[PDB]
């Protein structure tokens, strides 16, 4: 029959979970955001649409940090995004408290992964309306990760999600090809600003605000930090220049 | 209801014209056995607050984690974590104070005496004490345990009343503290020769001195002392 899309834990006859699929819709509809894994860290950037001149500039920050070494950015239902990060924070804290060592990016990934997958198991809950790009540096290098409402996630060299997800994925792939030896944290910040500016064409209607953050072993001592001031403008420029 | 096991002794501190000074030896006693010698009992929270802890070490370690966590937590969704919305000593104290009184009220105290020393954002010096009962108080000088008896009378001679603080320099203050540390070495059977000293100056910031030692001790007269009354040789 039909109606296999009214409850969250139901399998359609072809083996799907429409509710989860409908969630992905809420995501694709959201702003665009990316992650670039450089050779000793990860860079995060996001598209911040300026709905009006009323929004205090530089104020409604999107990228979130978990603990001190992990960075999170997501596209879709922001509130769901935060909800997830809160859980990640508790999740990371619980971990450190028992094992002392700050939670390894991979372990954290599956920590968020199992939680999210958990919301595709019961009809009493709604799946997450967000895709999340997150990562950081740990005992063995840097890691970039993307998590889907389905709970699925994998390690990426580059990742993008949202409205301009394709333009991005397009650009990210170009990078991967023209840099087999790796990209530097400094360079990834620039390239990210560009890739965000390009992906902004599928929303060229409203003006936006760029927001980059990175976690580099050599640049930030393995700590997640927001790219501000000079280095920021410098990237905004490197992008503004190549958009013409 | 517990009973301390591995412990730390006196924690002394006073305040001068520009900031505050705080020190504590690096010992971890276990009864009369001076068991551990590399114990740092001065925890810096940020760079405008140093927390001195005496009492049960295991609980001290626990409070350390709480403090570091409080730092991580503050950074969350806080673009001004290292500015207007960074941790103030007063916040760190209130938190600790809160925790301390809650534990005693639950009949499971954190067997410690603590002194939070630092400089508020508006330049003000901050120095307050709190112990396993939750009792709190401030004075131009503060010391825990043995320092409450020997260190205070010395430091109080430098800053007896409020109006004395602006008249005290870091040199004077640091000296007073260094000396007290020595006196404590002479009469506290649970003290160590090595200690750490921290200075939080509203101008120079936090200077954390480690591996200091009590020097210039007077012992020579000991030779002239024989017997315990009538013995002549």
């Amino acid at each position: 029959g039909t109606g296999y899309d009214l409850s969250n834990s139901v399998f359609s006859p072809d083996g799907r979970n429409f509710q989860v699929e409908y969630a992905v819709k809420a995501v694709e509809n959201g702003t665009t955001s990316i992650g670039i894994k450089c050779n000793d860290g990860v860079v995060f950037a996001v598209e911040k649409l300026i709905t009006s001149k009323l929004l205090v500039p530089q104020k409604n920050v999107k990228i979130q940090v978990v603990d001190r070494h992990i960075g999170c950015v997501y596209s879709g239902l922001i509130p769901d995004g935060r909800h997830l990060v809160n859980r990640g924070r508790e999740e990371a804290a619980s971990f450190k408290k028992l094992y002392k060592t700050p939670i390894p990016i991979p372990a954290f990934a599956d920590r968020l992964g199992q939680y999210v997958q958990a919301h595709t198991l019961y009809n009493s809950v709604r799946p997450f309306g967000v895709s999340t790009i997150f990562g950081g540096v740990d005992k063995n290098g840097a890691h970039l990760y993307m998590l889907e409402p389905s709970g699925s996630y994998w390690g990426y060299k580059g990742a993008a999600t949202g409205k301009g997800r394709q333009s991005a994925k397009a650009e990210l792939e170009k990078l991967v090809d023209h840099h087999p030896e790796g990209l530097s944290a400094r360079e990834a910040v620039k390239q990210a600003a560009k890739i965000i500016y390009l992906a902004h064409e599928d929303n060229k209607e409203k003006d936006f605000e760029l927001e980059i953050s990175w976690c580099s072993l050599s640049e930030t001592n393995g700590l997640h930090k927001f790219v501000k001031g000079d280095l920021l403008q410098e990237a905004i420029d490197f992008a503004q220049k190549e958009i013409n | 209801t517990q009973q301390p096991i591995v412990t730390g002794t006196s924690v002394i501190s006073m305040k001068y014209d520009n900031g505050v000074i705080i020190a504590a030896d690096n010992l971890g006693s276990y009864g009369s056995l001076l068991r551990f010698n590399g114990v740092e009992r001065l925890i810096p929270v940020g760079d405008n607050t140093v927390v001195g802890i005496s009492g049960d070490i295991s609980d001290m370690q626990h409070i350390e984690r709480l403090l570091k966590d409080l730092v991580t937590e503050n950074a969350y969704d806080n673009p001004l974590a290292d500015a207007e919305e960074a941790l103030e000593p007063s916040y760190i104290f209130e938190y600790l104070a809160t925790v301390m009184y809650q534990r005693r009220s639950k009949m499971n105290p954190l067997w410690n005496a603590i002194i939070v020393a630092g400089v508020q954002s508006n330049g003000d010096q901050f120095l307050r004490y709190v112990n396993l009962l939750g009792v709190t108080y401030s004075s131009p000088t503060l010391a825990t345990g043995f320092g409450a008896h020997m260190a205070n009378p010395l430091l109080r001679k430098v800053v007896d009343r409020e109006s004395d603080i602006p008249k005290t320099t870091v040199q004077v203050a640091e000296e007073a503290i260094v000396n007290a540390m020595r006196v404590l070495y002479y009469r506290d059977a649970r003290s160590s020769r090595n200690f750490s000293l921290a200075i939080i100056d509203k101008n120079t910031g936090l200077t954390f001195k480690k591996n200091l030692q009590v020097e210039n001790m007077k012992w020579d007269f000991a030779k002239d002392i024989k017997g315990y009354g009538t013995q002549k040789i």
